[PDB]
């Protein structure tokens, strides 16, 4: 029951101060280490920094002058800052406890450092052509278009259809994200029984379902 | 700071060869030598701990070595749920820092991909977007390349590809190509085809269908 969540803002403008809220439960802040680590998208881990249960601080040389640490032992929370943020600051940050190796990680919360501005994705169902040759079994997807910034969670059937699906990293052009899914079952489960395409994107308040339907009268 | 060097960077063995990854660090650090394996989308997950003791409930075919200088990670039968990337870190003085890690894929027999094509969605169509998907599913060796003809002429600009990560089941990969059109580039020709070349077969593997034929 050792668990630790970073709170991250998400979305940052150049120059500007970047919060992230690491609340842990399991163990006494007083006792243990937590410590700061980012991923920059397709890189290597950097440590960051930490916070001592006693309270002492030791920061990477590196980002030194930009980055600080405080807690509070009461609340569970350890709190990160960073100032003078810059486009190589993206990146996935996450807190962690050291007792006898990094054992117990948040999940990491995606920092995107940039002036573009937020915006809801378009969600598209993708039913099969018409013809095909529908037989043994059928593949569907859906397509999530122009949003920003990472990520978007995307699920089949509220995440009861997790077999055999396939999702795409998503792909960024002209500062929109683009990314897509596919889903294949059975030709005897579909369209008989439902299937439903959810899609969250977080950073704009935006959650849609889109049922796939067929393109004809079936 | 005590600089990690991690090798190799990258690493592809068949299934049940054996995996060797060596971390070298700029000063003796005893044995605080931590190693981490990172699935996609998830942190890094502590493997070792003290150089070499196993933490409770990862394989025996884990295990690592060393003392000081030269550490060694090592998989004796890699399985295919091994997949990931791996990294060392050294806790011996600040700043702790990370190997550079080793990014291992698995060989395993070759699969043809499945593909779909999806013409645009009505909803798109609408606002005045198509998009036309192609989705290559299950394939080994990763290397595939797709190409979109419109009326049978390649078409090249504003084509985004995907590629999954190695799949920790069946070792295959996937990949989704979107080729994005305007509504209107999209009704002003009839065939539209990817066509995927893969080392599974001479002749490429065609998906294709008529814009106004169905």
């Amino acid at each position: 029951q050792v668990q630790l969540k970073e709170s991250g803002p998400g979305l940052v403008a150049p120059s500007q101060s970047l919060s992230i809220t690491c609340t842990v439960s399991g163990f006494s802040l007083s006792r243990y280490s937590v410590h700061w680590v980012r991923q920059p998208p397709g890189k290597g881990l950097e440590w960051l920094g930490m916070i001592w249960g006693g309270g002492s601080t030791d920061y990477n040389s590196a980002l030194k002058s930009r980055l600080s640490i405080s807690k509070d032992n009461s609340k569970s929370q350890v709190f990160l800052k960073m100032n003078s943020l810059q486009t190589d600051d993206t990146a996935m940050y996450y807190c962690a406890r050291n007792y006898r190796g990094f054992a117990y990680w948040g999940q990491g919360t995606l920092v995107t450092v940039s002036a573009a501005k937020t915006t809801a994705p378009s969600v598209y169902p993708l039913a099969p052509v018409c013809g095909d040759t529908t037989g043994s079994s059928v593949t569907l997807g859906c397509l999530v278009k122009g949003y920003f910034p990472e990520p978007v969670t995307l699920t089949w059937n509220s995440g009861s259809l997790s077999s055999g699906v396939h999702t795409f990293p998503a792909v960024l052009q002209s500062d929109l994200y683009t990314l897509s899914s596919s889903v294949t079952v059975t030709s005897s489960t579909w369209p008989s029984q439902s299937i439903t395409c959810n899609v969250a994107h977080p950073a704009s308040s935006t959650k849609v379902d889109k049922k796939i339907e067929p393109r004809g009268p079936t | 700071e005590t600089t990690v060097t991690q090798s190799p960077a990258s690493l592809s063995v068949a299934t049940g060869e054996k995996v060797t990854i060596r971390c070298i660090t700029s000063t003796d650090i005893d044995d605080d030598m931590t190693w981490y394996q990172q699935k996609p989308g998830e942190p890094p997950k502590l493997l070792i701990s003290e150089a070499t003791t196993l933490r409770p409930g990862v394989p025996s075919r884990f295990s690592a070595s060393g003392y000081g200088t030269d550490f060694v990670f090592t998989i004796e039968n890699t399985l295919s749920e091994d997949v990931a990337d791996y990294y060392c870190l050294q806790s011996d003085n600040m700043p702790y820092t990370f190997g550079g890690g080793t990014k291992l894929e698995i060989k395993r027999a070759d699969a043809a991909p499945t593909v779909s094509i999806f013409p645009p969605s009505s909803e798109q169509l609408t606002s005045g977007g198509a998009s036309v998907v192609c989705f290559l599913n299950n394939f080994y060796p990763k290397d595939i390349n797709v190409k979109w003809k419109i009326d049978g002429s390649e078409r090249q600009n504003g084509v985004l590809n995907s590629w999954t990560d190695q799949d920790s089941k069946d070792s295959t990969y996937s990949m989704s190509s979107t080729l994005t059109l305007t509504k209107d580039e999209y009704e002003r020709h009839n065939s539209y085809t990817c066509e995927a070349t893969h080392k599974t077969s001479t002749s490429p593997i065609v998906k294709s269908f008529n814009r106004n034929e169905c």
